[PDB]
């Protein structure tokens, strides 16, 4: 379910900001997505380890 | 502008291509790109949607 | 492919949407406001300025 949330980007769907916006803001933009949905895999391996 | 769930009225300059079928390819319906295969769907739609 | 003919544009700078990528999105319902302003104000027509 954490796949639906925009991190505070401009939108959730990566095809719609890659074929959307310049590499200039896609950049920062990926960057929101990639700290977000990092910290949440690692919240997930963290309970599945425990 | 605005990216609003609702029928797109005002697009660019676009020209259609024949559909194919069982061969999964990238698509680009008004907006909606995704890669997968097309094939004729059980499920049905209110004439709306 | 119509817009570029008219007049050399001032800024052109855009948010959003790349100003290179208008042929392939497929969206409702824009909205088109007109008015003249005297230059230095035109980088006041902006999200969030003064």
């Amino acid at each position: 379910k954490q796949l639906s949330s925009k991190f505070g980007a401009i939108s959730s769907v990566l095809n719609d900001i890659l074929s959307r916006l310049d590499p200039p803001e896609a950049e920062v933009q990926i960057d929101r997505l990639i700290t977000g949905r990092l910290q949440s895999l690692q919240t997930y391996v963290t309970q599945q380890l425990i | 502008f605005e990216l609003l769930h609702a029928p797109a009225t005002v697009c660019g300059p676009k020209k259609s291509t024949n559909l194919v079928k069982n061969k999964c390819v990238n698509f680009n319906f008004n907006g909606l790109t995704g890669t997968g295969v097309l094939t004729e769907s059980n499920k049905k739609f209110l004439p709306f949607q | 492919s119509v817009l570029y003919n008219f007049a050399p544009f001032f800024a052109f700078k855009c948010y959003g949407v790349s100003p290179t990528k208008l042929n392939d999105l497929c969206f409702t319902n824009v909205y088109a406001d007109s008015f003249v302003i005297r230059g230095n104000e035109v980088s006041q027509i902006a999200p969030g300025q003064t």
